[PDB]
């Protein structure tokens, strides 16, 4: 019975997962972490990613 | 002996590194810090980087298994490489700032809330734990009023009576 | 060592059986608790055919009964019942011969010894045991698997154990994959007499080996009861495929099930 | 400057974000490896020709 809210909040926490794991996403470029690019590449080359 | 020292022996060790496109077998000794909790400190174990406050943590992790993930997929906790031990890491505190202030036209006396922040990490005279975060410049009282600039989690501030501002 | 050679070589028929629900093993060193997570790796499908055969350990009578030589593909599960340590070791590789590198892998009754090099393996790899009626212990005193072994790229011998000379069910997973020969192990006291157990039991990693080679067969070793003069050992292989699988971690982080997803539309929609 | 404006009015105005920066760097690995045998060859008693 108490799905109407129940509901509701799932929605919530399901759109902050999918936030949160869009973190994880490379989006083309080499690794989906910036500390990794940052310590590897160069800003000239960096900078795109 | 007696020869001159060109005449005489001389042990002599020629030491080569052969690197070749294979996975390498010798190294040297990793420098390892001292280990440091409850701080806000830059972390590395076995190379896994990574920001935070490290704890004493109560999780029994498996003898092999080394870091702790959740659904964030993000290490919760690790296990310190030398000494066996399970740390729980905090990502370092933040929150936002906000200014509890009477309108300028009234006066220029402002509390400052930080949202979400315990009352040890802010720098920092009065200060209150609120549920909402730490509140500094703003007097506590214990009298309740009607609330006029609501801070949050039931907590109001106003500009009243020398005059100064209360959070209630 | 020398190879001891076998006029009469013979092997038993392959058999087949049901895999249940068992392969499942831990994808990475991340510790987890009451969670459901979702993995892509090479894994055991569940109840995918399972090829098992028979390990002859003693002769009564002068038939040498030779393991089969058995394709590697991406990995794979192996699984040995038995009451006393009869499978011992394994050797990996394409050709298994001194043209190309080969892995050796072995649990004597002192230690485990891993080698990697261009091994000249033997016809039939014989691990001879005698009874020291004196001692009224067994004592290993044969092992002759390669005739050569040159220009040796990997070797690691564990410390020294003894080794004991209702059935065990040891469950092994080789996985090749990127240079690195990682294996898992398991072992569980099983009372079933025959066939697969079925039941679910995860597998903990038991060493990852950077040997770099490459493995397309594998063959089995036994050990051979020698005896002045029938219950023998029974294993079974499977191939892992790329699948996902949803494994469910429990409070202590211990995989307590899991669902492979490809299986059915019911695992599917799980 | 968070509003644009000289005057301010009574309220509570989101102005800044408080982020606590690491104080120092900690790095720790497995001690022990193993101990390549270096001694036996400058040690060694006697030295081939
Ligand atoms: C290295 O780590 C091991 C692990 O417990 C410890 O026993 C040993 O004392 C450590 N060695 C040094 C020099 O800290
Ligand atoms: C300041 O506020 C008071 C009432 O709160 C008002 O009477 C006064 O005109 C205001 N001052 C200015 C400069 O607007
Ligand atoms: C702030 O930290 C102290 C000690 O670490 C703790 O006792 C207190 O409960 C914390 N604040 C809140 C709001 O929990
Ligand atoms: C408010 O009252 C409580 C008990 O009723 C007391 O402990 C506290 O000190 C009071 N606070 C102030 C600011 O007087
Ligand atoms: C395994 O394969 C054999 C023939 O290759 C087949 O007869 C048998 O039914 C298969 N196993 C299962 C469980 O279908
Ligand atoms: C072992 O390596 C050496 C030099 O790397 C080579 O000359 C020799 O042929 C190799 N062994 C075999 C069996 O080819
Ligand atoms: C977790 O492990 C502890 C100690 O090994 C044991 O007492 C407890 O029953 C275990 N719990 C589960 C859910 O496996």
């Amino acid at each position: 019975a108490l799905g109407k809210l129940q509901d509701v909040v799932n929605q919530n926490a399901q759109a902050l997962n999918t936030l949160v794991k869009q973190l994880s996403s490379n989006f083309g470029a080499i690794s989906s972490v910036l500390n990794d690019i940052l310590s590897r590449l160069d800003p000239p080359e960096a900078e795109v990613q | 002996p007696t020869y001159g020292v060109g005449y005489q022996p001389y042990r002599v060790v020629v030491l080569s590194f052969e690197l070749l496109h294979a996975p390498a077998t010798v190294c040297g000794p990793k420098k390892s810090t001292n280990l440091v909790k409850n701080k806000c400190v830059n972390f590395n174990f076995n190379g896994l980087t990574g920001t935070g406050v490290l704890t004493e943590s109560n999780k029994k992790f498996l003898p092999f298994q080394q870091f702790g993930r959740d659904i964030a997929d993000t290490t919760d906790a690790v296990r310190d490489p030398q000494t066996l031990e399970i740390l729980d890491i905090t990502p370092c505190s933040f929150g936002g700032v906000s200014v509890i202030t009477p309108g300028t036209n009234t006066s220029n006396q402002v509390a400052v809330l930080y949202q979400g922040v315990n009352c040890t990490e802010v720098p920092v005279s009065n200060v209150f734990q609120t549920r909402a975060g730490c509140l500094i410049g703003a007097e506590h009282v214990n009298n309740s009023y009607e609330c006029d600039i609501p801070i949050g989690a039931g907590i109001c501030a106003s500009y009243q009576t020398s005059q100064s501002i209360i959070a209630y | 060592s020398q190879c001891v050679n076998f006029t009469t070589r013979t092997q038993l028929p392959p058999a087949y059986t049901n895999s249940f629900t068992r392969g499942v093993y831990y994808p990475d060193k991340v510790f987890r608790s009451s969670v459901l997570h979702s993995t892509q790796d090479l894994f055991l499908p569940f109840f995918s055919n399972v090829t098992w055969f028979h390990a002859i350990h003693v002769s009564g009578g002068t038939k040498r009964f030779a393991n089969p030589v058995l394709p590697f593909n991406d990995g794979v599960y192996f699984a040995s019942t038995e009451k006393s340590n009869i499978i011992r070791g394994w050797i990996f590789g394409t050709t298994l011969d001194s043209k190309t590198q080969s892995l050796l892998i072995v649990n004597n009754a002192t230690n485990v010894v891993i080698k990697v090099c261009e091994f000249q393996f033997c016809n039939d790899p014989f691990l001879g045991v005698y009874y020291h009626k004196n001692n009224k212990s067994w004592m290993e005193s044969e092992f002759r698997v390669y005739s050569s072994a040159n220009n040796c790229t990997f070797e690691y011998v564990s410390q020294p154990f003894l080794m004991d000379l209702f059935k065990n069910l040891r469950e092994f997973v080789f996985k090749n994959i990127d240079g690195y020969f990682k294996i898992y192990s398991k072992h569980t006291p099983i009372n079933l007499v025959r066939g697969l157990p079925q039941g679910f039991s995860a597998l903990e990693p038991l060493v990852d080996l950077p040997i770099g080679i490459n493995i397309t067969r594998f063959q089995t070793l036994h050990i051979s009861y020698l005896t002045p003069g029938a219950g023998a050992a029974a294993y079974y292989v499977g191939y892992l495929q790329p699948r996902t699988f949803l494994l469910k971690y429990n409070e202590n982080g211990t995989i307590t099930d899991a669902v492979d997803c490809a299986l059915d539309p019911l695992s599917e929609t799980k | 400057c968070t509003l644009k404006s000289f005057t301010v009015e009574k309220g509570i105005y989101q102005t800044s974000n408080f982020r606590v920066q690491p104080t120092e760097s900690i790095v720790r690995f497995p001690n022990i490896t193993n101990l390549c045998p270096f001694g036996e060859v400058f040690n060694a008693t006697r030295f081939a020709s």
